[PDB]
């Protein structure tokens, strides 16, 4: 019975920026990991970006490196996606998701964001990004 | 204590891990040897700071208290040096705390990796229990 809700997205011109907030509420102990996927009408969905909630550590899709930060606010089980140099490319339904698992040695949350979502569990509705062309 | 595999197949069994939750007892003997190779000294420390003890290799950030662990929770309530004891029975007690978390053993990724779907009563094959 937990929920993720996440708060920002629209629409931008390419070289512009936005972050993303999600806010995992409902959980007494975790989730273990935080991260977006996002999804492109004609593509495979992508794990974008996802982090540790225990100890913060972050995981980047290639596609994304240098342009993109995942962050926690932590005292509040949400995390942030600030995204920066965005490209038409980028277009896509962004959503938060969460791996509620308590593992029990270490585990990189990294790993089920790049092989097919693996491990995420609770899934946010989706929020549309348009990253529109310069004029 | 690095110990033998039917010597930990007899100390989980008596320490009641067969069939916990459904778990036959192969299951944990196959976690332990792909996550510490059955030595209770075992430890990795992680890039979080974090390390996983004992045979099990249980994390400090959420299960034990290695007072190097900055802002973690302890849900065994245990010091993380209790995981390391020859004596398995601290490691196995908070194991199955955790494999009671909602995920079952899911929770250990060798076990989800090199056990889940295999034919783990092979792991207890030629033991006397
Ligand atoms: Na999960
Ligand atoms: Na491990
Ligand atoms: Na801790």
């Amino acid at each position: 019975d937990v929920q993720l809700q996440a708060s920002g997205g629209g629409s931008v011109q390419a070289g512009g920026s936005l972050r993303l907030s999600c806010a995992a509420s409902g959980y007494t102990i975790g989730p273990y990991c935080m991260g977006w996927f996002r999804q492109a009408p004609g593509k495979e969905r992508e794990g974008v970006a996802a982090i540790n909630m225990g100890g913060g550590i972050t995981y980047y899709a290639d596609s994304v490196k240098g342009r993109f930060t995942i962050s926690q606010d932590n005292a509040k089980n949400t995390v942030y996606l600030l995204m920066n140099s965005l490209e038409p490319e980028d277009t896509a339904i962004y959503y938060c998701a969460a791996d509620s698992t308590i593992y029990a040695s270490y585990y990189e949350c990294g790993h089920g964001l790049s092989t097919g979502g693996y491990g995420y569990d609770s899934w946010g509705q989706g929020t549309q990004v348009t990253v529109s062309s310069r004029r | 204590k690095v110990y033998g595999r039917c010597e930990l197949a007899a100390a989980m069994k008596r320490l009641g891990l067969d069939n916990y939750r459904g778990y036959s007892l192969g299951n944990w003997v196959c976690a332990a040897k792909f996550e510490s190779n059955f030595n209770t000294h075992a430890t990795n420390r992680n890039t979080d700071g974090s390390t996983d003890y004992g045979i099990l290799q249980i994390n400090s950030r959420w299960w034990c208290n290695d007072g190097r662990t900055p802002g973690s929770k302890n849900l065994c309530n245990i010091p993380c040096s209790a995981l390391l004891s020859s004596d398995i029975t601290a490691s196995v007690n908070c194991a199955k705390k955790i494999a009671s978390g909602g995920n079952g053993m899911n929770a250990w990724v060798a076990w989800r990796n090199r056990c889940k779907g295999t034919d783990v009563h092979a792991w207890i094959r030629g033991c006397r229990l």
